[PDB]
């Protein structure tokens, strides 16, 4: 029923040092059976992976640039992912994408995840 | 962290040519490298995973090869719809990092 | 070995995640055949939930889920059907040999299909997992293309006696179809071995030896995958669980006899491969014999001639170089003499 | 429908009716007259030679009530021997092989039998089969074949065929002995190809024989529907024969492989033998020639002089170095 | 040679190579009674089927088909197994009949000096309380059974004919044991020969041995099978009390098979080892062929440089001239030889 | 003649007790009568002091180590009602491993192997178990066992050995024997690796002798392994009255262990089969190195000596009268040809 | 007491005494300062860097009441990984590894862990190890190690060792991929030596990793009360990780073996090529040298005057026979 679709929301202008929560709604799949990544892209720069959540266990992963500041979570009841951003700096203005990843197998000791479907991406501006 | 240095950065080629983009991992990653493409203003689209396997639905012209810590994406014959930025990603560790990108433009 | 069954933790992975250990991710589909004595209904779909209410069905049913790269559908089916998480891992794990396990409510059988492409001389293996429950047979595959078409035809057109029996006969039919596919694969290996052996005698190049070595590896893998199949059938007809009826055991015994035949054929193949391997070495050694024979012919004829030429070409200022008929031509005669005899001697050994 | 065989030269019909009193023979080149037509009183034996004229096959299938499927299965040549049972008759398919000392390859023909009450209806492909002695038993009234029923006739035909298999095995054994002697004493390049061809013949025999053993094991021990219980042991005979034949073939296979290795053992040795020659002569003449080059010099001032017969001195030192080289090769056992 | 040609199934022609001697040894025993005699007359020993005590009739040298035919007719023995018993080239087997059981087995003899294996066919017909054993010539292996029944040893005297058949089969299996012992000794000798001192003829001998093995297999595997037919499905003719005993012999048979199989594998290795050896040896030869060449083929070339007929030769006295080049020639040899001394080629 | 003869007890009747082994030194009897709350160890020598144990109501582990004395075996068999054929099979060392289900007892014969790393020899000693009523009889040839963990488990309440009947004791014995097979397979794998390395690096005659010895040992070991699967399958699939229904899954586990052992043995056999061909290939590679050296020197110095001899005949019409620095230019030609031929070999990568 | 290894450059002692309230760390080069810590009820982690100093390890051995047999085991560097269970202390022997992608060598440094009540003793051989993450976790209180007993410390150390094994596996995977690419296409003499070295390294890694898996299995499955139940699952998880390693190594071995196989396939073809070259070169020069010598004697009656300008004609015939030989080598696929 329905195709896979990731929809980002909550982005917008915010004062430096503030906080806002980005919401990623997933339709077409259960968030519990996959991993949800947040990837940041600054205006006119390359991609930058910022967060990752595994809803089946609550295991989280954060980039060194945002460790201790960003908080990623997911709720299966609403089938949604959330990224709470506080102590927000002016460097964090960027477009955020919410992507779904699946694990694949290379050797018995090594695994890797590839991001199948990405969302539209919401622009967050930190200035003024 | 693992640094993926991706070269070139401003590759330019004509339709029907053969394009090779290389990217090198700072340390050892066990073939867990993916290749994405991104057109301006749109979300990235996955092309290659496991550095050799071809994702479902993408054209067969894309190919991926690995030699040690050097990962090469090759377009055998360019198309008018194949001019976009290309990104490596290493997923060996839980901290996954992207390359700096390689824009492909008409010549 | 034996211990409390549990999920296996893996490094660099969330504690509860199940990973598909395969390469095929092209497509996914679910085909359901619910048949009885009177009427049957079949349908192919993509939504998983549409086939969930078939768990509690009085009539036997067959749910073929092609494509297990979608771990979500596999997990949902296993969770609703009451399948153990370790069994789900075994379904998703592909780098394992065929096996059989017996649980309270289901029996779980891992088997390997096989395809052979003469071009590229490749032997590809695809894992199929069967779960037999009280009134349903689940079959997890990897990609489009199975060897269960005869069983599908029998269900559709009411041939055989498969319609009059329960799911145990369906499981037997699937296993028998897989064994027949194994027999067809062995016939293809017959053809490949014959074609390779008719060439290895007269075209002894390195690519032929590479083909022979990869064929030997293919037969090694075939033995390693067919012996556990024999054990699976043996445990299936000698340790029947309550799920499998007392009847239909002789059918499993017939399948066991078929896999005995297959194992014997593989055993003969394991020696035929070495028979082919020896021939290339024999032929190359024969060619080496020929080339070195002509080399030693030349050496034997010419080294003494050069030696005696050097002997009569060294200056001492007192040398009997003036003899009957001026002396010199006799030397050449001697040359020819100490030449022709050598050739005659080689005619004793039939060289050149 | 159609067949696959290659022979279309000759066609024939041979009926041989017999009983205790007297026997009848027609041998016509057409359907013409078929007296029994399920007479159920006289044992009949009808050979038809030829498969090009399929019309007779369809006619006899239509009359005696042979199912169309087995009629279709009849007109095949690339099929293994087989057997089927029916409430009215039984169906049987075997094959003859022919061997010669010309090019070492076996000519194969497929021959079918059908047993109905007092009727042995059979299809051949070529005249001059191995069933000639059996005809003798009919003609000269020898043995107990001219006693009762028609199943004993089928047993006699199968016994004649397994006797043909035995004589073919004897010919193959003689060929393997000849190749064994050749490999042991006269290795040749074509010898390995001949051994491979012989191995191909043996693997063809292995392919064919085992279905025959299955056919015989199905005729016995299965409680055949319509076969006299007095004649059941006779089948066992040929069954045992088939088993023996199979075993022989298996052994032959193994022994052939042995040749395919032992020949190699000579070839790798042959190289080594040639080794010594090339290693000996050089070791005797490469230094000697060098010594000549030492005395074929052009140096102005040398010890070169009549050093008490220096020319035979050089010849004698060459002789002594040659003899020490040859005695070193004697003690090394190279030559 | 196994070809009966175009003969009826009721033929009683004998196919063998032993017609020198022919006797009948009769041993009739009970719990307290013993009798034994040799005879050359059929009717002297003919009326024994209607007896209440076990008897053993060894009719050796089956080349006069009249005695075999008369014995078969008197006992009601089917002429089919008359043909089978008179056919030497028959694999071991068993047939069950309502009134008797028929067994065909083989006795093997080994000649070490010529390295050959001789086969003889023996048959045992057990009927009620009588055992008719048909042989081919003088001499057998059943002698320990004879001393057992003559000196009142074991429990053979106080048993039925089934135990006598079991004892005869056990003696035959024991003969197979000793023959495999001889073959094992031969294999040990051959492996020592091919591993320590390999020559050209050795391989031929190896082939001969291998042949014997497969031929032995041709007889060994049916034997196992026939004993199986005496254990997993026993007729009323064989007493239940003696059923376990046959099982024991069955074990022996399967053991024999295993041993034979093992032997085959060893022989299969042997030839490969020979290849190894010869390959090693040729390597050594190559080294020598290089050494001399590397020593003497360069040096003579130097002579060819200074042996030309050109006129402008710095050859009169160039620091004594002549011997100097000899020196450097020898010098070169030094390097060459020490080079080889550093590569372990001597 | 070696101590592996099979034609022993040739002229002997069935049921005669003859020992056909090589060990005749040690003899002892060890009894471990264990119950739910006490255990008694009664290691003694006289047979008469252990016979009354057959009527006990608790599991017993009579263990007669050293069976060269036929008198003790005969007395125990007579007291326990053991068939004479079973006793003669017990004393026959070369008996194939097997299991027999008699009416009052179960008779098993297995083999345990000892393997010395210092000297490549694999010795086999059989063990005969007789599970009779509530008692287990063990027969063996010499001191030195593998059931020491079973002894420790009985002495100190580590597992559930004392909470069950004698069938579980038979289970523990079989499982310990299978574990011994596993560890000896590991040792053989170690030698497989060392011989593979020796074949790849140092091809000699000692190497081929060691390979042949390993092949012989492995084929004997496989011959012993194969009956073990049948023994275990008969133990659990065909349930006898003596073996209780509760013990069957344990025997199934041992059957799985035997299947794994057989698979590993087959893999080892395949490796050993390939090893000799690997040796031949390695020796061929070394001789090819020698081939290449000889061919290179011949290539460099045959044309050179030919064109050195081309000038030097007695032709007085040759332009040898100082054509244009003839000797230096011909030496330069020698050097040029040598250099270009060396470059050609470098192109072929031989040099 | 003898130290079998080869690392004896430096020696030092490290102490981590941590609890919930606080931790104290000190690096000392004297033996005495570490003796009293057996009495401390808080978890304690001693680290003896050098075992070549037999005096300090011996003093620790008889002060902690551990049998001299385990001392000999500690000094036995060439020892398999193993585990020993005793009444008051558990003994473990493991092997670290170091891989550098320049020399392709795999050197193992044995490490011994002795766990006693509320303390862990480490015995190493060289400066530098793989337990740095455990040190950081203890220092900065990142994990839950500070709230557990010494059994969790042993678990953390074993887990760090397994992680180092994973890193080594990554390096070996890179090496295997590079070597496979270089062997399948463009082989050379260096590649086969690299393959042999890689096979030796994989054999050693397998030969070490299986005893490690046995150690972990016997450690969690049934253990004395030395380690609390709370840490029982954690060890279990580590065992699973080891399984991964083991399986990977097995797979890796197979791949490497296959490579060697193909290189052993074409040795005889190389022999044939080499002596094709040698026979061609020796064929066209030995008779030429022979006839040069023939015209190189010193006979007076030699027909050496003029006769069509003297020398050149023989050169001609040389070329003649030469091209003849060339023709004889143009065919037969020699050239
Ligand atoms: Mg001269």
């Amino acid at each position: 029923i329905s195709e896979v679709q990731l929809v980002e929301s909550g982005g917008g202008l915010v004062q430096p040092g503030g906080s806002l929560r980005l919401s990623c709604a997933a339709s077409g799949f259960n968030v519990s059976y996959y991993s949800i990544h947040w990837v940041r892209q600054a205006p006119g720069k390359g991609l930058e992976w910022v967060a990752s959540i595994s809803s089946s266990s609550g295991s989280t992963s954060y980039a060194d640039s945002v460790k201790g500041r960003f908080t990623i979570s997911a709720d299966t009841s609403k089938n949604t992912a959330y990224l709470q951003m506080n102590s927000l700096r002016a460097e964090d203005t960027a477009v955020y994408y919410c992507a779904r990843s699946y694990w694949y197998y290379i050797w018995s000791y090594s695994y890797g995840n590839a991001m199948d479907y990405w969302g539209q991406g919401t622009l967050v501006t930190v200035s003024s | 962290d693992i640094q993926m240095t991706q070269s070139p950065s401003s590759l330019s080629a004509s339709v029907g040519d053969r394009v090779t983009i290389t990217c090198r991992a700072s340390q050892s990653v066990s073939s867990a490298v993916a290749w994405y493409q991104q057109k301006p203003g749109k979300a990235p689209k996955l092309l290659i995973y496991s550095a050799s396997s071809l994702y479902s639905g993408v054209p067969s012209r894309f190919s991926g090869s690995r030699s040690g810590t050097d990962f090469t994406l090759t377009i055998s014959s360019l198309q008018p719809e194949d001019f976009a930025t290309y990104y490596c990603q290493q997923s060996s560790s839980s901290l996954i990092t992207f390359g700096q990108g390689t824009k492909v433009e008409i010549k | 070995h034996m211990e409390e069954k549990r999920l296996s933790a893996k490094k660099g992975l969330p504690p509860g995640t199940l990973v598909y250990t395969g390469k095929y991710r092209e497509d996914f589909e679910i085909e359901v055949m619910n048949y009885s004595i009177e009427e049957f209904r079949e349908f192919k779909t993509t939504d998983v939930e549409s086939v969930l209410p078939f768990r509690d069905s009085s009539t036997p049913t067959w749910i073929n889920i092609t494509g297990i790269h979608r771990t979500d559908v596999v997990q949902r089916v296993g969770e609703f059907f009451g399948i153990h998480p370790l069994v789900l891992e075994d379904i998703l794990n592909v780098h394992q040999r065929p096996k059989v396990e017996f649980f309270e409510n289901y029996v779980f059988i891992v088997l390997k299909m096989f395809t052979y492409d003469k071009n590229l001389h490749e032997l590809e293996s695809e894992q199929v997992s069967l779960i037999l429950t009280k009134n349903c047979v689940l079959m997890f595959q990897e990609k489009i293309g199975d060897v269960f078409d005869p069983v599908r035809e029998r269900i559709r057109y009411n041939r055989g006696i498969i319609r009059k029996k329960r799911a145990d006969y369906l499981l037997y039919s699937l296993i028998d179809a897989l064994v027949d596919d194994y027999f067809v694969l062995l016939e293809k290996i017959d053809d490949e071995i014959d074609v390779l052996e008719e060439e290895v005698l007269e075209r002894p190049e390195k690519e032929t030896v590479q083909r022979t070595h990869q064929l030997k590896r293919n037969l090694v893998e075939l033995r390693k995958t067919i012996w556990p199949l024999r054990e699976v059938l043996s445990s299936l007809y000698r340790d029947v669980p309550p799920l499998i009826e007392k009847e239909t055991v002789p059918y499993f015994r017939d399948v066991y006899d078929h896999t005995i035949q297959i194992a014997d054929t593989v055993e003969t193949f394991r020696d035929i491969v070495s028979g082919l391997l020896d021939v290339y070495l024999s032929s190359v050694s024969n060619k080496t014999n020929e080339v070195m024979k002509v080399l030693t012919i030349i050496a034997t004829i010419f080294m003494p001639l050069t030696f005696i030429a050097g002997i009569y070409g060294m200056n001492f200022e007192y040398m009997p170089e003036l003899r009957w008929k001026w002396g010199y031509p006799v030397v050449l005669a001697v040359m020819g003499v100490i030449a022709v005899i050598m050739v005659v001697y080689f005619k004793k050994k039939k060289w050149l």
